[PDB]
RNA sequence: AUUGAAGAUU
RNA sequence: UGAUGA
RNA sequence: AAACCGGAUUAGAUACCCGGGUAGUCCACGCCCUAAACGAUGCGCGCUAGGUCUCUGGGUCUCCUGGGGGCCGAAGCUAACGCGU
RNA sequence: ACUCCUGAACCCGGGACGAAACCCCCGACGAGGGGACUGACGGUACCGGGGUAAUAGCGCCGGCCAACUCCGUGCCAGCAGCCGCGGUAAUACGGAGGGCGCGAGCGUUACCCGGAUUCACUGGGCGUAAAGGGCGUGUAGGCGGCCUGGGGCGUCCCAUGUGAAAGA
């Protein structure tokens, strides 16, 4: 059935960087969207739009690499060098503010859902609630 | 405060006398997880009132009996005969598990 | 506790002079002039190619063996050290440098470490008046180290103190040489300390 | 001219008709205490031209170690093969808390305070190449930025 | 596991056996001897070794070497045992302890004094 | 006696 | 079809 | 064709080879519940280059497009061997 | 060795704090003021004077692991935490010189945690290393696509009570 929308889209993602793809889709959701503004104002992806696909509302995702590269294996660095889920179906993970995660010290990012809404890391310690904690990057 | 607990009645075989099935989650102190948990109540039914299928409060009392020490507050919502049946199938499983 | 034997005989082995008698060890020996090799029948065959613990073992070695000070009482100050606020390797310095017995030799009023805490243990010494017979004793900034006026007399005190007339101390301490006595100013920088040994070597051996 | 340290000496074995044939490998590293090292696997019938034919490949083989005072900017695990390093930032005071293997590594690009792990498989050469592998790997806030700017 | 795995079985914790019945945990026992034979090694290893049985005050009856130069021990002989297996006999994992009760130190003993249970002996000394 | 030394062999 | 222990 | 009865072979031959032979192999009904019961690879779903052979559908039938069976092998994975829509 | 110097011990002299209340007197049996008795530790601590060069042991030195040489011994006697030493040249046995380590201690044995991401939540695995159930069906259970609204149980936040002393 598709079990961790989430995941899907972090894995779609991971999977269309390391064979350097231009863009995917991943079938859209409200959620899903609001992850996608946060690595786009993060600088993680170019950006993203909403589309359709057989006529099903999807999102394509742009995604974003470094400058072709120095000697044997040309292949750009990556600028989503991890980005992996945390809280999962199997086992749900939740912080309180005073203990909400700091990615590569301050380096990556760590995605995390409020009831004050979707945010960085950064974001919800300075609006002081914690969450969810959705997924980790760097 | 005297505590306050809300399940469901899958009894009203015993007089004045209702059994009642109050589910609690929580995190798993070592593996995280969120995980459900219960616990049935004989609680006090003094006017043969609330009946198989019922939601209720039960509120923490003054002993009635060995093990009655709990009254039944009030009625939350009637009808609810699925948690009774999840209940009594997960007896009947237990048949089923001898020898 | 405390070392007793043959000494400017490590002024050896630890590959260095430590001035442990002081008075010779700085004229044609700290034993060191006349043999700058390891003690006993195999001192002067081809150095072995020493182990990354070899070299951490004896590092250590040499700093404790310069205050004689023992392996228990060393260790003690260590992990005092470590635990305590601030860059571990320095502090450690500063407070074994904190110690009674090596502040009178710091301030000439003996001429060796060894000697200087004899001085102590035999209640030749005061710290701001009141006498203190503990070589130990933790120095605190602003203490006053004196000769005892009792003990002002000796041919020693005499010899020692009339020695430090010409002579210049410590950054982080100061002495009134002709009232027999010493001020501890502050303790001293990891800067102020010329010492033969690379202290982080010695954090090191305290890992494994 | 850079340091160079000896981390591993080793005599192999391989068999002809009548006796075995001896050869000696050399893992040497090579830095100079300010962000760059480099890794060094020579082999050869003896030790001498084993050791030092390492040296020459380790100079060849050179890393940008982006020290930010002592440390390094974050931390990194690299798994290479069965083997696994942790390398994690500290505050000046603590010192290279490392394995013998990746010490001499760390030290040489001049790094004096890291936290290290060794885990997995511990065989030296392959947490040897993991730790540069590792450093390869750091990035700072800077680079982050060029990277994410677009 | 899974993660419904650990919270249906959960990790086992790995509680392991004890070397050396000196029964009581205690770190020594004492015994009377029954058998004061000699034993050979095995492996690659050739030798006339030195062994009690020893009954002992656990209820136990077991094996125990006799460490050291030569010993003083026979039947009846009385003597505390310490475990340290020998390793060379299989099921031998007891030795007995030299100069406590019917067991001699080691006589003309010079260096690990300690064991082997040997006096400080005057020369120049 | 033999073996590097033994077991085995006269 | 066999080739005593290290 | 186990067993077993003989014939050879052999130092011997409770075996390999040869001549016989009962259970069994076959059927019905009831048991047994095992295996190198193997892809030594649990089940479902999503994602990530291609080439070529093949079974079986559909299309506008060079081909395109489903569902099986194979091999080679992007990225990647693996201790290696390998694995690889 | 030997020269000088200091003076643990030991001797002499003094000598505690710990104890100001109960009580009595004045006042008023109050408040407040005055007064007296009382020390097991103990002639101890501490202070002053005098003053003798005055105890060193245990473990270890093949590798891991810091520290090497001569005899003896000849798969013996023995060592041995693991790997392993000894078969006539033993840095591995026993002794000796020397050396390393710790020091009124040093070693041994037993037991606990560590290292051991070797039960793996943090943090492991199952083609051939140990590990996919012989295969299904489906019970409990676990898990659950996209949109909107209520509720607010989980989850998150503020305040507040609680979290004794010891310990840290
Ligand atoms: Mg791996
Ligand atoms: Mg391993
Ligand atoms: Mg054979
Ligand atoms: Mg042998
Ligand atoms: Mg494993
Ligand atoms: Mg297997």
């Amino acid at each position: 059935m598709l079990t961790d929308p989430i995941a899907d889209m972090l894995t779609r993602i991971r999977n269309a960087t390391r064979v350097y793809k231009e863009s995917t889709d991943v079938p859209a959701s409200r959620f899903k969207e609001e992850i996608l503004r946060i690595l786009a104002r993060e600088g993680f992806i170019k950006g993203y739009e909403r589309v359709d696909v057989d006529g099903k509302p999807y999102l394509r995702v742009y995604l974003k690499y470094g400058p072709r590269r120095q000697g044997p294996d040309p292949r750009p660095e990556q600028v989503i060098h991890h980005i992996r889920r945390i809280s999962k179906p199997g086992r749900r993970v939740y912080v309180g503010v005073k203990e909400i995660p700091r990615v590569r010290r301050g380096l990556g990012i760590a995605i995390l859902s409020t009831s004050k809404g979707v945010l960085t890391d950064r974001e919800a310690r300075k609006l002081g609630v914690g969450g969810e904690l959705i997924c980790e990057v760097w | 405060p005297k505590k306050v607990l809300t399940g469901v009645v899958v009894s009203d075989k015993m007089q004045k006398t209702v059994t009642v099935l109050v589910e609690r989650q929580f995190p798993h102190p070592l593996y995280g997880k969120v995980i459900k948990r219960s616990k049935k109540y004989l609680a006090h039914d003094p006017e043969e009132k609330y009946k198989l299928g019922d939601v209720v409060e039960i509120i923490e009392s003054r002993p009635i009996s060995k093990r009655k020490r709990f009254r039944v507050l009030r009625l939350v919502e009637s009808g609810r005969m699925d948690l009774v049946e999840k209940y009594l199938i997960r007896r009947q499983n237990y048949e089923s598990l001898s020898k | 506790g405390r070392y007793i034997g043959p000494v400017c005989r490590l002024c050896r082995r630890e590959g260095v002079k430590l001035y442990l008698k002081g008075e010779r060890c700085y004229s044609p020996k700290c034993a060191m002039e006349r043999r700058p090799y390891p003690p006993g029948q195999h001192g002067q065959k081809r150095a072995r190619r020493p182990s990354d613990y070899a070299v951490r073992l004896r590092e250590k070695q040499k700093l404790r063996r310069i205050y004689g000070i023992s392996e228990r009482q060393f260790r003690n100050l260590f992990e005092e050290a470590s635990k305590k606020k601030g860059v571990t390797g320095s502090v450690f310095l500063g407070l074994l440098e904190s110690r009674l017995d090596n502040v009178v030799y710091r301030l000439g009023f003996a001429v060796s470490r060894r000697q200087a805490r004899q001085l102590v243990r035999h209640g030749h010494i005061t710290v701001n008046g009141r006498r203190v017979d503990l070589p130990s004793y933790r120095v605190r900034p602003g203490d006053e180290i004196a000769v005892a006026e009792k003990s002002r007399n000796l041919e020693l005190i005499r010899q020692n103190l009339e020695a430090m007339k010409g002579r210049k101390v410590g950054p982080w301490l100061s002495l009134d040489v002709e009232g027999m006595k010493g001020k501890f100013l502050r303790l001293p920088d990891r800067e102020d300390l010329a010492l033969p040994v690379n202290e982080q070597l010695v954090i090191e051996f305290y890992s494994r | 001219d850079f340091e160079e340290k000896m981390i591993l000496i080793r005599r192999t074995a391989r068999m002809q008709a009548g006796g075995r044939r001896f050869r000696f490998g050399a893992l040497v590293v090579v830095g100079d205490r300010q962000g760059r090292v480099g890794l060094g696997f020579g082999k050869a019938p003896e030790v001498p031209l084993a050791v030092q034919k390492a040296g020459y490949y380790a100079r060849r083989n050179m890393v940008e170690v982006p020290l930010q005072n002592g440390t390094i900017p974050h931390e990194i695990e690299v798994e290479f093969g069965a083997s696994k390093i942790v390398l994690k930032p500290a505050a000046p005071g603590t010192g290279v808390i490392a394995g013998a293997v990746p010490r001499a590594i760390l030290e040489l690009a001049g790094v004096t305070d890291i936290l290290t792990k060794e885990l997995g498989s511990r065989n030296p050469i392959n947490i040897a190449y993991a730790t540069m592998e590792a450093l390869r790997q750091l990035r700072t806030k800077a680079d982050v930025e060029r990277l994410r700017k677009g | 596991p899974t993660i419904n795995q650990l919270v249906r079985k959960g990790r086992e914790k790995v509680r392991k056996k004890s070397k050396v019945p000196a029964l009581k945990g205690a770190p020594f026992r004492r015994g009377v001897c029954t058998v004061v034979r000699t034993v050979t090694p095995k492996k690659p290893n050739s030798a006339l070794r030195k062994v009690a049985k020893v009954r002992l005050t656990s209820g136990y009856e077991v094996t125990a070497y006799i460490p050291g130069e030569g010993h003083n021990l026979q039947e009846h002989s009385v003597v505390l045992i310490r475990g340290g297996r020998v390793k060379d006999l299989p099921g031998v994992r007891y030795h007995i302890v030299r100069g406590v009760y019917d067991a001699a130190g080691v006589k003309d003993r010079k260096k690990s004094r300690s064991k082997y249970g040997t006096k400080k002996p005057k020369e120049a000394a």
